[PDB]
Formats: C-alpha cells, structure tokens, sequence
RNA sequence: UAAGUUGGGCACUCUAAGUUGACUGCCGGUGACAAACCGGAGGAAGGUGGGGAUGACGUCAAAUCAUCAUGCCCCUUAUGAUUUGGGCUACACACGUGCUACAAUGGACAAUACAAAGGGCAGCGAAACCGCGAGGUCAAGCAAAUCCCAUAAAGUUGUUCUCAGUUCGGAUUGUAGUCUGCAACUCGACUACAUGAAGCUGGAAUCGCUAGUAAUCGUAGAUCAGCAUGCUACGGUGAAUACGU
C-alpha cells in the first residue's frame, strides 16, 4: 500500500507523510515533490489518483526498500566475515573511529545489571 | 529656525538627540520609533518626559544612535531629552528631579571571576 | 585625501614618556616649519595573559597580566629636510618605537 | 627524562612538526606562549621582577 | 580521509613487487600503518606489528571492506572481565 | 529591602499587568509574555463580553488571600495578615502557577478560562484560597497570642 | 555619493591625556555638647558610591623532589640513551563535574534590525566563479581606529504545524564526500543522504543566587599541522522575593 511503498497514514500532509517509508527522510522527500509537482495542501492527504500515479512511479527512483535493510546486512556482516576488528567493536558500540566506552553501556546495553567491583 | 541637542548615554550605547520644535514625530536614523523597536509598546515611557515635562508636549525629534540592545538605547533617548528641555528653560528641572529621568543610570555589566562560565552561573559543591 | 604631508606613528608603554616625547617632536616640528598636527590619540590596544598562581594544581585561583600599548599619531604638512631632522633628531627617551613616514 | 628531550626538540626533524615549542630555560613543555616562549610559572616570577614590558595589572 | 588520492608508504610496494611478480610468500614482516590494501597486495601474508609480535594474516580478495592498517588490536581481551 | 517599582504599562492601561508579565517571562523573553497576555485581554473580552478590568480585577480579588499562616517553634504556626504587596504577589503567583496546571495547548485560552472562572469563583486558584483559608482561621486558637 | 565615498567641517559622538568633583561634607533633629544615627537639599554620583587588585601573627608535619633548585640515599655497560609501532582513550559498574533533551513561551520555512571586546605577516582570506554542502579556484586590500576575521544570535514580522514518542527530540550505525597533516586502522574534524534511541520534568537527598544578579543567547582569543560541550574575557535580553532573626 497505498500511495508508495508500504505503511502510509491517510489524511496527513505530504511533507511528513512520505517519511515512514524506510529510505526517505525530509529533504529527499521534498525533492520527489519537486519532480511530480505535488505539495500539501494542507495538513492532509489530498492526493487524488491523478497525482497518485506519478508519485507511484517516480518513487522507484531510490533505495527506498527493505533492500536497504539487506544492504546494511551484507555490509556489516561482510565487515565481520572478512577479518575483522571492526566487527568486534561493531558489538561494542564503537564505530571504525571510536567513542571511548566508559559510560557507553546505556546507548546499547540497558544499564541493568548494575554491579560494581570497587575497590 | 532653532533646535537643541544633547547626547544620550546608557547601557553601552550612545544617542545623539536633536530636538527641533514641532508637532512630535520621531525618526531615529531616519526611521520611525515603531520601525526600530521590537515589539514594542513601552514607547509611551519614552514619552514619560512629555507627560511630566513640556506638558503635554510636543516637539518633533531627530536622533542618531548605535550600540547595545534596543532597550538600553531606547532609554538612552531620555537623557538628552531632559537635558535639552533644561537647555530650553531650567524651569523644568524641579518636576524632573522629583522624577529623575536625568541621572544617567550608572549601572551596567560586571566582570567575571572564576565560577562563571559560558553562561552566568556560579558553581556547586561535591556532595555524597 | 590628497595633500603634501608627513605622518608618523609612535608606540610605547607609558603615557608620560610618550606624551612628553610628543611635546618634543611637536615643538621641534613647528620649530623648523609650521602646520603641525597635535598629538592625536589612538585607542591604546591591550592584551591579557591569564595564569594560575600555582605549580601543580589549584586552577580556581587564577591570575592575570596585561601589556598596554599606547598609540600616537602625528601629521605635518609642507615637508622640508629640517623637520625631517626634527623627526630623526630626537626621540628621546628610547622606549619609543618611531617609524618615520610620509 | 627531560635532558635528552631538549636534544629531541632541538635537532632536525623528519618533517615539519613532530615539534613542540617548550620553554627556553624551564624544561616544561606545557602551558607555554609563542610570543615569549616562556612557561607558566617562569613568566610570572619574572613578570614580578619588573623586567619585561609591562603593566600588569588589574584594569580589565 | 584522503585528499585525492590513494597511496602506499612506498617501501611496501617496492618489497612486494619482487615478492609478487614471481612466486609469492606465506610470510611477510612489516609495520604497515601509513599504508593500505589495493589489488597488488592480495593473497600475500602481511603481519602488522601489533605492539608485541606481528601475527600472520593472509589477505583475502574480499578485504575491500577491511584493510591492511590493522587486524588485531592492542587491547586484546579486553581489558575487562565481562564481554560484549 | 524596599521594592523598586515597575512604572505603568499602557497595554491595556494599568499596572498589575506590569507586575504580571514579568512572572510569565520564562528565561528572559519579555515580548512573548507581552504578546500572549495582551491577546489574553483581547480574548477574555471576546468570549463572555465584558471589560478586561472586570474579569481581571474581579478575579484577582476572588483569588486573593487576605489571611494566611506561617510556621515557627513543636509545630505551631501563626495566622498572619497579608501585606498588600504580598497580597497581589500571591494572587498573581498562584494564579499563573495554577494557570499552568490547567493543561491546554493554547497560549491564552488557559488564562481567559482561568481568570474568567476565578471571576466566577471556580478554578484551582479559588480552591487554593479555600484550602489556605481552611487550615488558617480554623486553628487560630493556639498561635494567635503572638506577634 | 552604492556608501562619509571626498570637498568642507571638528559642532556633537569618540579616541587618550591633564584637571574639577563626593569629604559627615551643607542644613535640620537626635545623641554624654562628642563620636555616631536619622532625615532634608544639591549634584551625574552620598555615609568603603559599584567592582578589582591586594590575603595579619599563624594553622592544616596540607600540596609539589615530576617546573625548577637541592641535602641525604641509590643507578651506571644501565633506574642512563636513539628509533618504529603501541598506550596513556580499555569497559560488568558506581561516583562528580557539564551539554542537549523530555515541544506550543514549542518545532520547520521565508523576510528583517540592534552590539561589545579581541586577533591577523608568512598570517587574515574581500570580490567574483564552481559545488546541495563542508569546501575549492582566484586574487584585491591588509603589519592595522584604515582592510579581513565578522551574518552577530536571542529578537520582531509572516506561512504552516494542532498534541502524537509527534516535522518532538538527535544517540547509534551504514554509505557518499571536505580539509589538515606523509598516514586519520586503534584515535582527528567536518558536510550530505538514510536511521529515528532513551526520554513526556524527575524519588530519597541536594547545590547555586539578593539586581544588570539568576535565568538565558551568541561572539573573540590562548594552547594550536589538524582538535575545546571545557577556561578566560565580551557584550545582548533581563526578572520575583528580602515578613523577620
């Protein structure tokens, strides 16, 4: 469904409506609004069929799709399959660069358990 | 014709007021009072000089000014006014000095010393 | 603006030595000519150097310093080789930094 | 130690900056100014002497 | 990153040219920090100086996502009792 | 130790407005409170047609304590008249502080509702009045023979 | 005149130098007449006018032998030395400091006004040109009241949003790129796309602050091949309360 990809809410404005699609944010959305010449008007999905088709076919322009999730999959999984220290820190909340984990448990691993071996 | 002229000092600002006899209509930097103040509707307080002194008014005005936010220079306006109305006649001082509006408010900012940082807050202690 | 002219700049770190020296070179300027310009002031730039009274620690109790720098500006019209000598004749005392110019 | 590090930051170098600009007399690197190349304490304890120009202090 | 363009420390290439045009090694020594992979360096067995003793790693064709500059960190289990 | 007044404000012409705006000025943005208050004195007149001073002055009488307590010592607490300065300070203080506690999304609807309900002797402001005046001037017997 | 840009002007602002002024000092009362308290005028500024610097005898056998200096003690084919790479930055957790959040005084888009202070010679980077962008070409002026840093931001006016884990928030991750440095893998900074976390005002306890203060917005610099939510100063808006001991 319905106007593009999957999972759009009805009766919502375009500039936000086209972002629940996994693959678009807020600016590239505005770009595809600039291609098919559509816009909100006003807080709500006014898109009648005559615009629906053009958005329905223009939207193929990008990855958007779950294929982006698979793209991420083979990216990270390749990244650990090869050697690799980058996968080891792909488990540690540490990108190829670094973030200095001492308080970086609660971004990944939900501070529970708390247990301190001081001193 | 003839006009009077006194400066305006307040709050890191400087105003050069030019007091010309007239009906009262004011354009700082050749620009109207409304055209210069956000929002602002406390402008009658700059006409506080005209209610107590030169009652009710009025004189047309010209002025040039720069430095500091809108408030402190909007109230730098007042001092060259009162001074200039005393240039006209020292009659007007008696109702002014029982109201002020002329003592160029000496207070302004304060230096820092350790405790204040990127915004103005002094520090805490180490608890527990 | 176009005109025959001499202009210089001085610099030093004391208003008394600089302004008495200015009195010298103005006096000697119009001594050998005319049309001098007075000792025109300048904003007198500054500096700062914040340092901790410390060897090891205790950054809270900091300390400052500074280096004021007077600046002075003089001009003369209708040059001549004599007021030249009034420039390159007397700077004294010599904490000053003259840069004779046109 | 500090003694051979004087020699370290004195010699030629492979390229532009492996350098550090440390204090002439005091062997401290840190908290040094390029204007004077004097460290933290040393500029102060000389600043009191009435040696470098100049006032110093307390107008800001 | 890189200012246009890719590179090598250019002692590495000078070695591995003579290593590679002929029959290759199962073993190499190096430091290999200012350098990286590109097609000349595949299959050979480099060993970055880990800090203590370089470990042989054999390059793979797929080491485009991974590189030469590091394979086996200095941290090395962990430093901590718990794990990921 | 004295008060250092605020002069007038001629929108709409009165002074309690002047003392009012300053409390709403969260984080030093005086033009925002200026706007939403002034519009509040447009809308309170729009709905329930009347004068701004009728609703405002009447309410800030209705929500304005005149007797009040204070503690000291076991747990005793003197009932105490309110100075006119603190009288209005409490009226406006608890006024805005509960006017927050309504929970609308709109700048001025919450206020017009607040002082136009207060002016009808309803709203948590009036309930605060009745609670303070309940515990006060009901236990007067023990703490009254003092300063 | 695009424009103080130039003729002319130094009136005003200003710039930095010299001096006047505020001292119970003038009046009135009170008070051992005295000290002193209270009030009145004047003045811009009245009772140390605001602030800074300044820190008594000494205390904590407080801190520093790792700024430095140094007694004693110890090392010396190494407790001294050079270099590449590495780490000082780890990660079940707690603690403290600070940042941004938990949205309508709010969020996104557009127009639009007001500063102060400080830095630039092998450094500031103007105009114009390319690029969505960080940035890139290019080169004018600039040892500085000249020119560049450098739009100040908050604000003000408008359009939209109408209460949702939302156009709230902005973590983490992948990709594509910019600069610096040789080289950004441990470990730089940065932009663009996509992601779209916890969280809907905080428990027990607890800290700051008496007016240009708190609260709050941004700017400049040092250290500096690149790198500051921190430090220092800079101003902008700007409050409530002080019954009383």
């Amino acid at each position: 469904a319905r106007i593009a990809g999957v999972d759009i809410p009805r009766e919502k404005r375009v500039v936000i409506s086209l972002t629940y699609i996994y693959g678009i944010g807020t600016s590239t959305a505005q770009k595809i609004l600039e291609e098919a010449n559509v816009s909100a008007d006003t807080r709500v999905k006014d898109l009648t069929d005559d615009e629906l088709g053009r958005i329905r076919e223009v939207v193929d322009g990008y990855k958007v799709e779950g294929d982006l999730r698979r793209e991420t999959n083979l990216n990270i999984k390749r990244l650990m399959e090869i050697s690799s220290y980058r996968g080891i820190r792909h488990r540690r909340g540490l990108p190829v660069r670094g973030q200095k984990t001492k308080n970086n448990a609660r971004t990944r691993k939900g501070p529970v358990k708390t247990v301190a071996n001081k001193k | 014709q003839v006009e009077y002229r006194g400066t305006g000092r307040r709050k890191n600002s400087v105003a050069r007021v030019r007091l010309v006899p007239g009906e009262g209509n004011i354009t700082v930097n050749n620009r109207d009072v409304r055209e210069y103040l956000p929002f602002e509707s406390l402008i009658l307080d700059l006409n506080q000089p005209f209610d107590v002194t030169e009652t009710k008014g009025n004189y047309d005005v010209l002025v040039n000014v720069h430095g500091g936010g809108f408030t402190g220079q909007a109230q730098a306006i007042r001092h060259g006014i009162a001074r200039a109305l005393l240039e006209a006649d020292p009659e007007y001082r008696g109702s002014l000095k029982r109201a002020g509006l002329l003592t160029r408010d000496p207070r302004m900012k304060e230096r820092k010393k350790p405790g204040l940082k990127a915004a103005r807050r002094s520090p805490q202690f180490s608890k527990r | 603006m176009a005109k025959q002219k001499i202009r210089i700049r001085l610099k030093a770190y004391d208003h008394r030595v600089i302004d008495q020296s200015a009195e010298k070179i103005v006096e000697t300027a119009k001594r050998s000519g005319a049309d001098v310009s007075g000792p025109i002031p300048l904003p007198t730039e500054k500096s700062v150097y914040t340092i901790i009274r410390a060897v090891h620690m205790y950054k809270d109790s900091r300390e400052q310093f500074e280096q004021r720098t007077h600046k002075r500006l003089i001009d003369i019209v209708n040059p001549t080789p004599k007021t030249v000598d009034a420039l390159m004749g007397l700077n004294l005392p010599s904490g000053v930094d003259i840069e004779i110019k046109l | 130690a500090k003694t051979s590090m004087v020699a370290k930051q004195q010699k030629k170098q492979k390229y532009a900056v492996r350098e550090y600009t440390r204090c002439e007399r005091c062997g401290r690197p840190h908290s040094v100014y390029r204007k004077f190349k004097l460290c933290r304490i040393c500029f102060r304890e000389l600043a009191y002497k009435g040696q470098i120009p100049g006032v110093r202090k307390a107008s800001w | 990153s890189i200012k246009k363009g890719p590179f090598v420390d250019e002692h590495l290439m000078k070695k591995v040219e003579a290593q590679e045009g002929s029959e290759k090694k199962q073993v190499i020594k190096t430091w290999s920090r200012r350098s990286t992979i590109f097609p000349n360096f595949i299959g050979h067995t480099f060993a970055v100086y880990d800090g203590r003793k370089h470990v042989p790693v054999y390059v793979t064709e797929d080491m485009v996502g991974h590189k030469l500059g590091e394979f086996a960190p200095t941290r090395t289990f962990k430093g901590h009792v718990a794990d990921d | 130790v004295p008060k250092r007044d605020v002069l007038p404000d001629p929108i709409h012409n009165s002074k309690l407005v002047t003392k009012l705006i300053n409390k709403i000025m969260l984080d030093g943005k005086r033009g925002t409170a200026q706007r939403i208050l002034y519009s509040a004195f447009d809308l309170v007149e729009q709905r329930s047609g009347r004068d701004a001073l009728e609703v405002f002055e009447e309410a800030i009488n209705n929500i304005m304590p005149v007797l009040e307590v204070k503690a000291r010592r076991s747990n005793y607490q003197v009932p105490v008249e309110v100075r006119p300065e603190r009288r209005t300070t409490l009226g406006l203080r608890w006024l805005v502080n509960y006017a927050r506690l309504r929970g609308e999304k709109t700048m001025e609807d919450r206020l017009a509702n607040e002082i136009l309900d207060a002016a009808n002797n309803t709203g948590g402001a009036v309930k605060k009045r009745e609670d303070t005046h309940k515990m006060a001037e009901a236990n007067k017997a023990f703490a009254h023979y003092r300063w």
